[PDB]
């Protein structure tokens, strides 16, 4: 029983760490918005600038 | 308007903002109470940055108090000021930390963590537009080091356009407070350098030396460390505090001051550091306000700077006094100190003046750079963090925790191409 | 014991390693 | 919120209860009556109680402890005192027959027919509680019941419950000098069990005891109750930033997680000063540098150990009084650059800061003086193993020929358990071994 | 309104009629005299006594319950008491004969010849009321006086009034301890007849008295007194939202009707608590929790019957007292979530909520001390049926060689009866079985 019992507590632990992983990701991906963010912004220049 | 948030987190950080509150209301004239009884001219304007306007003027603190331990909350309450906050940010648990990173950013970081962010979310969208957030937390500890790096994680994966600025304290060998500190280091140096703007060292064992070697105190306690650190963040906020003539904010610090976003850490530092017998025998100048902010005798390092070069360095003044001194003493320094400072980038120092001296002291100067000097402690961290996790001693409860030991390699890899990087910046040659 | 001794010596040996170490220690001093 | 519960099993574990709790309600100013009478002139009490004693809605104040025991007589003796108006009856079982230094019948035949009445009680107690850490089991590695009942007890208690700290508190026998001939035939069986089913445990013993008051204390015919104080005393150090606060608080699981740097090395060496009397402490200029000092000499530990012979891998620092932060690192300067003090090559540093405000109190008819500040810690060395290595050599030279073993036999046990327990224990006795060699 | 006629039958009846009404009359201040001859110092008596008593013209209160008994000595015994002013010598009617523990006459002989006076008796005392709820008939299964007759009688009371609620409170006899040696004769006839021609039944043995006695209260020498007073308490207990009000009233039929899921099935499981001496009710801080908690433990059940053999589908909740109703819903919360309690896959939730503002009251020179609040629970479950089990195959290990059935015979009665009953009891159980079985 208490065998089974830390298998279960491992799970949700691993769980946990697949969570941090989704956050890591997510700024990742926050990071990248923002340079696009500038890209487009820089195309708007452009064509202010034509 | 441009508003600061305020955030909190371990005990020494709980204890080290309430002292900075408590400071704060002072210098500003605000009561134990909570209504306003200052009686200066730009402590009405700009008041608002970390307070918020309510009936009858009665401003509050924006600060949230994140912790896993009940007992600092009746500890800060009891104070002359813990009356005046906030009793909702005051979100806590009921385990404690046990000084472990792993276990509290893991089992005290899922069902806690939402109360928080809720809060500081309602706090972000209560006003217009912001520009970042402080955090002043601890390393050593499961409250501070643990859950301060998962909520500016959070804060950074929300609101990407925001400052991240903290005054984590690092370790030291000889002044230690935990068996596993290294460990924790370890682990929260991989998010300071991963999604953390910028960074500033804090030493207890520095401020100790100096408080008994200038000031020469009988029983100096924690309490003189968080007016000594108070002091410093408010001399870096009152750029954006008590505007004067050539104001400045955390930004165009952020940005000028880090070369690469790699090395964000820095190197605080007050000028005015004397014992109780001088303060009537002194002659308020700017020569020795240079000299006693370019000494590695008053900086609050527990390294020495000289053993480097200079990359970045900042001096911003609080008081009445000129531009040409600063600029000629700069230039001086620039000319003898040669050997100092890197030749490459010319011009390294940047000068800012508030015209708005603070309260009680009128001549005021922080001193913030960035020099080669945090080498030895990465070196000295890696090295015992090595020593540690060669026969894997004190890992059983992280592995019980449930996280594997990987993280550990991925971070001393880290580590050492951080070293790395630094040590060949360090000898930065002009050419071939 | 027999092994004891044996564990004795090794301990000796150990201590004659803490010995050398010492002594590098005071050498960097 | 850090609320625990005591378990006191056989005679010493009793014993040590009463006198925690009598301390407890002395440093409080908790009356023996359970009420606060004290309406004309008032002398403290306004703290937080609510660690160790409840309060009802009639400003009654409850003890949150396990007084159980198999003789009768114990009991009986407790019953009859000045204090039986405190705790309630249901709290102290009594029993008809009893272990008296075995393992046998106290473990089989003794120990399993009051199971589930304890269970119960226990499982009411951690009810009526909110938050809960860790437990405080006093027992004794002597006694009979303080062995089986405490092996059998604490089997169950660390499998409904294994989330929460299991702590341990017992007596280990001197070489020296002993009570019994069997001790050591409890003890091999007592020590498998806590070392492979707890978290940590701490012992001592009663030589060192005498020595250090026929030292300090200069008493020429000593009784149990100086020994019973000084537990208390360390008892009431070690949880002391639990029923206060301080610059750094210091709580069970924070000191427990460091204290334990592997599961098969969980046996500190604790050390309590000052250990003085009344006249030591009047013309004794007394700060922190000195009796930190005094802590790491081999003749102020209570066991009897040489520290020189192995080194330090963990140590764990704790204070309670007015301390001053100063002394402390000036302490830890002075200690770092001792060459006398031995230690791993792979931890230059490691001890905590416990800055506890309230002043260690007194107790009127006591020998501890009134102390500034008080001291204690808990390191961890491997020139400890010794004590383990004369027990197996006794276990050894006494099993050869199989002494007083028919008995056991007789009520039942299987005789494998005897070489599995020293198998058991010359493994420990390596790891510590290895872990006591550096590169 | 709210009135209710109560029925005792036999000894235990009478004087557990005796004790409800002597509760009654202490609670509300009534004197034994009748009236109110408190005119220097009042001490409470403004309410509404007409649930049971009645108001005369002179103000005189008049006790409106059915004292029927053959054997004459009871009906001397009680009138020989100090309370004799109180009732009136017609409802106390004696007889000639008796049963005395046996069936076949009490139901033939005796029972057919005392019937027009009872049933006169109690149409008056109907018509002297306005609104009848039920019914509280108190007997016994062991006592011949409270079976035949109470089976005769309720036979009657059935088909002539089907839409009034009839209840049932007798003693069980207990498998361990007995009295007499033929009770499970009338046991096993007096089942079918409360089976197929009453609502709901309550069954109570003597042994769970003593245990819970010498457990709790911790006497030595127990006697009927007290065992007649927990009756009370929990005839109080049950009907007090009739004698008084509070925040969620729960009349008879408010729990009656729930509290019988199937027409077969309708024997609840009673437990009162907290059943403590004075001593036990003093150092003891006393919650909603810990008492609902401690109502489903099968050391406080007053049947010998482990709840963890079979499950729950339907409960009762009832309070009385003082009680938060925060309380309540974390107790509700709390158990809704224990994995030792066992429920059918089926229910998820099922129980009353009754707050009662009168606090339970206390008797001088009785056991019960002075308790803020009260509590009472009436549960349904499958793991009670053992109780059937064993009085089936005591009944079928007793009539294969027909024990004391001769007498029986010769009083005239038909033999095939024990047959039916016995079949009956086995289809009864297999419904039992049946229920308790999940998908």
């Amino acid at each position: 029983r208490r065998l089974q019992e830390e298998k279960a507590m491992k799970e949700l632990v691993e769980q946990v760490t697949e969570a941090q992983k989704n956050v890591k990701i997510v700024q990742t991906k926050l990071v990248k918005g923002r340079q696009q963010i500038v890209q487009e912004v820089i195309e708007e220049s452009r064509e202010l600038l034509q | 308007m441009r508003e600061i948030v305020h955030l909190q987190a371990g005990q020494c950080g709980n204890q080290i903002g309430a002292k900075f509150w408590e400071v704060i209301s002072d210098e500003h004239g605000i009561d134990p109470t909570g209504t306003y009884h200052g009686d200066s001219d730009l402590q009405l304007e700009r008041i608002n940055v970390y307070y918020n306007e309510a009936t009858g003027g009665k401003y509050v603190p924006r600060a949230v108090l994140v912790d896993l331990e009940p007992g600092t909350m009746d500890s800060v309450r009891s104070g002359p000021f813990g009356q005046i906050f906030r009793p909702d940010n005051f979100v806590f648990g009921q385990s404690g930390a046990g000084n472990n990173w792993a276990k509290g950013h893991y089992t005290e970081g899922a069902e806690l963590v939402d109360s928080v962010l809720d809060v500081v979310r309602k706090e972000a969208e209560s006003c217009d537009c912001l520009q970042g957030f402080q955090l002043t937390h601890s390393l050593g500890g499961g409250t501070g080091s643990g859950m301060g790096t998962l909520l500016i994680s959070k804060i950074r994966e929300e609101y990407p356009d925001r400052i991240m600025n903290t005054f984590s304290v690092v370790p030291s060998p000889k002044v230690s407070d935990t068996v596993v500190e290294p460990y924790n280091a370890t682990l929260s140096v991989h998010q300071l350098v991963e999604n953390t703007d910028e960074t500033y060292c804090i030493d207890n064992e520095a401020l100790y030396d100096i408080c008994f070697r200038t000031l020469k105190l009988t029983t100096p306690t924690y309490g003189d460390l968080n007016h000594l650190v108070s002091a410093t963040m408010s001399g870096v906020t009152t750029c954006l505090r008590f505007p004067g003539q050539l104001n400045a904010d955390l930004r165009k610090l952020a940005v000028n001051m880090v070369p690469f976003p790699r090395l964000h850490f820095f190197m605080p530092g007050f000028a005015p550091l004397t014992s109780r017998g001088s303060q009537q025998y002194r002659a308020l100048t700017v020569p020795e306000l240079t000299q006693q902010m370019f000494d590695a005798k008053n900086m609050m390092a527990a390294c020495d700077p000289r053993h480097g070069r200079y990359l970045t360095v900042a001096a911003v003044f609080r008081g009445r006094m000129s531009m040409k001194e600063v600029d000629e003493q700069m230039l001086n320094v620039q000319n003898k100190n040669s050997s100092y400072f890197v030749e490459w980038i010319p011009n390294n120092v940047k000068t800012a003046v508030c015209d708005i001296p603070p309260r009680g002291l009128k001549m005021s100067a922080t001193f913030i750079g960035n020099s080669t000097a945090i080498q030895e402690l990465f070196k000295r961290i890696s090295e015992q963090f090595t020593a540690m996790f060669r026969r894997k001693a004190f890992l059983h409860w992280y592995t019980g925790e449930g996280m594997d030991e990987m993280e550990f390699t991925e971070a001393e890899s880290n580590m050492n191409d951080l070293v790395s990087e630094y040590q060949q910046y360090q000898d930065a040659t002009a050419e071939e | 014991r027999a092994q004891e001794e044996m564990q004795h010596w090794l301990e000796l040996d150990q201590s004659r390693e803490r010995r050398l170490r010492a002594r590098q220690e005071a050498n960097r001093t | 919120m850090r609320e625990c519960i005591s378990i006191h099993v056989g005679q010493a574990g009793v014993q040590i209860g009463n006198a925690c709790w009598e301390l407890y309600c002395l440093e409080h100013g908790i009356q023996p009556d359970g009420q606060m009478p004290s309406d004309k002139t008032i002398g403290g009490g306004d703290d937080s109680f609510n660690t160790f004693f409840s309060e009802t809605g009639a400003g009654k104040h409850v003890p949150r402890a396990v007084f159980v025991d198999l003789e009768p007589t114990v009991v009986d003796e407790v019953r009859t005192g000045t204090y039986r108006q405190l705790f309630h009856p249901e709290q102290l079982i009594t029993g008809k027959e009893d272990a008296a230094n075995n393992y046998a019948r106290g473990h089989y035949t003794i120990g399993k027919e009051i199971v589930d009445l304890v269970l119960d009680r226990i499982r009411k107690l951690a009810d009526l509680c909110t938050g809960l850490q860790g437990f405080l089991i006093f027992h004794s590695f002597g006694g009979g019941t303080g062995s089986g009942f405490a092996s059998l007890l604490m089997e169950r208690l660390s499998v409904d419950y294994g989330k929460k700290s299991k702590l341990e508190f017992a007596i280990y026998p001197a070489p020296q000098v002993s009570t019994a001939v069997v001790e050591p035939y409890n003890s091999i069986l007592t020590t498998h069990t806590t070392l492979e089913h707890s978290d940590c445990a701490f012992m001592v013993d009663n030589e060192a005891i005498y020595d250090i008051c026929r030292r300090n204390l200069d008493i020429e015919r000593p009784t149990y109750t100086n020994l019973n104080r000084l537990i208390g005393q360390i008892v009431s150090s070690i949880t002391a930033s639990l029923r206060f606060d301080g610059a750094l608080n210091v709580d069970l699981t924070e000191f427990q997680t460091n204290l334990v740097p592997y599961p098969r090395i969980h046996f500190p060496l604790a050390t309590y000063a000052p250990v003085i009397s009344a006249e030591k402490a009047y013309h004794e200029q007394l700060s922190v540098a000195e009796i930190t000092n005094a802590c790491f000499e081999p003749a102020n530990q209570m066991v009897k150990c040489d520290p020189r012979h192995g080194k330090y891998m963990a140590c764990c620092m704790l204070y309670r009084g007015d301390v001053v932060p100063k002394d402390v690192n000036a302490a830890i300067a002075t200690i770092k650059t001792k060459r006398t003090i031995q230690f791993v090559d792979w931890c230059p540093t490691g001890f905590k800061v416990g800055i506890n405000y309230q002043p260690p109190t007194v107790v009127p008819g006591g020998d501890l003086a009134k102390v500034q500040r008080a001291v204690c810690m808990l390191s961890n060395t491997t020139a400890i193993a010794e004590a383990w290595a004369r027990l197996d050599h006794k276990f050894d030279l006494m099993y050869a020929k199989r002494a007083f073993v028919h008995w056991y036999v007789g009520e039942g046990m299987e005789e494998g358990e005897f070489s599995e327990a020293r198998e058991d224990l010359a493994a420990l006795e390596k790891d510590y071994e290895e872990v006591g060699v550096d590169s």
